[PDB]
């Protein structure tokens, strides 16, 4: 569920 | 728990399936299960509980900011007044995705951290700790929002101090320990300068290491050294 | 019910919170409560009912379909024993996936479809109706596949026999009805012949309407028609 | 969480 958009790793 | 029958090989053997079948939520209770039988962690292990619950919370964590984003909408000047319902659901989210943050540091504190004694291990969970109390703080507002930031810092501190006597600069956990530490000075801490000094001097070090490294550790390192570089092209 | 308390209006609020916020779960226990309060539903009420369910039990479909593949080769010639874990957990998403289509199937019989009556209602229920004995027959390996089979035809049936009479061939729903009878036929029942004709007059027919309609009208209907020209150029 | 995979609609 965790998206691409972040900065983080 | 309701874990608590089945045999750890078999929790980490259904782990890595719900992986395969993008089930993260079973993911992450079958990893919780599999720490609460109390033995540690092997590097697969780690990365399979990392992987699990990034993935749930990285969902909430992007519902969340749907939500935030549409009350924010809702208080500007001329919006029509819409009722309680917005502020309620986007205080839904919040506290299942806070819960699911204290479920991780609990883990970590019950008892991960305790008995991580290789750099490997100790480095790893120290990141996770800092990473979870940075998700806290992303929706804190109230009287415990520096202090949840500073437990945040002081994690990733614990872990940086940790990673440079201990590790080379091109490994990969360090690595992603000093990219993660670098978005929380800049989108957290309000230190956009700390940032982008930390993510150049993180790069540059790793580039002067590559030649050290086989092809494949070389592509490991590299693939997260293009991520500090993105976020300084950004940030610059 | 966990939303008896929450006024109808506010249910169906938040379940177009969750739909943009992709909490689709959310949305179906929204949707589920708001059908619970015992009012029929408008047309917009009905389609996010139907999005909600249909995104719950498509990705919990998706998984089932991953876990059975990884069951089947490990029963083939040569496959090294693994115990029991992925039939244990292949079982687990199965019962949680049953356990949803039976939800729907209830509130379909409790109380949505004996106050439908209207084409547009009456025909929207009875589709979702077949659709929801599709998903079970798809899963289902014992005594009573054939009678969810024949279920699910049934229900796809009389909503066909309705929409034949009452809405013109290049209604929407009339058409996404045909093209999952069609895809019963070819997937569920052995009847590759059937899907095919099926999905071929439903085309033609709803080609020879396209003239009597608006340019979003005929938008509407010609995305349809492409799922059903999509189909034939796989099956054919 | 529906895929894209699916003949249905
Ligand atoms: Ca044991
Ligand atoms: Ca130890
Ligand atoms: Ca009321
Ligand atoms: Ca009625
Ligand atoms: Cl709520
Ligand atoms: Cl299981
Ligand atoms: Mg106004
Ligand atoms: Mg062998």
């Amino acid at each position: 569920e965790n998206p691409t958009s972040q900065a983080s790793q | 728990g309701a874990m608590g029958s089945m045999e750890r090989a078999s929790l980490i053997q259904k782990a890595k399936l719900a992986e395969q079948a993008e089930r993260y939520e079973d993911m992450a209770a079958f990893m919780k299960g599999a720490v609460e039988k109390g033995e540690e962690l092997s590097c697969e292990e780690r990365n399979l509980l990392s992987v699990a619950y990034k993935n749930v919370v990285g969902g909430q964590r992007a519902a969340w900011r749907v939500l935030s984003s549409i009350e924010q909408k809702s208080n500007e000047e001329g919006s029509e007044e819409k009722g309680p319902e917005v502020r309620e659901y986007r205080e839904k989210v919040e506290t299942e995705l806070q819960g699911v943050c204290d479920t991780v540091l609990g883990l970590l504190d019950s008892h991960l951290i305790k008995e991580a004694g290789d750099a490997e291990s100790r480095v790893f969970y120290l990141k996770m700790k800092g990473d979870y109390y940075r998700y806290l703080a992303e929706v804190a507002t109230g009287d415990d929002k520096k202090r949840i930031i500073d437990s945040a810092r002081s994690a990733y501190q614990e872990a940086m101090d940790i990673s440079k006597k201990e590790m080379p600069p091109t490994n990969p956990i360090r690595l992603g320990l000093a990219l993660n530490f670098s978005v929380f000075h800049y989108e957290i801490a309000n230190s956009p300068e700390e940032a982008i000094s930390l993510a150049k001097t993180t790069f540059d070090e790793a580039m002067a290491d590559l030649h050290t490294l086989s092809e494949d550790s070389y592509k490991d390192s590299t693939l997260i050294m293009q991520l500090l570089r993105d976020n300084l092209t950004l940030w610059t």
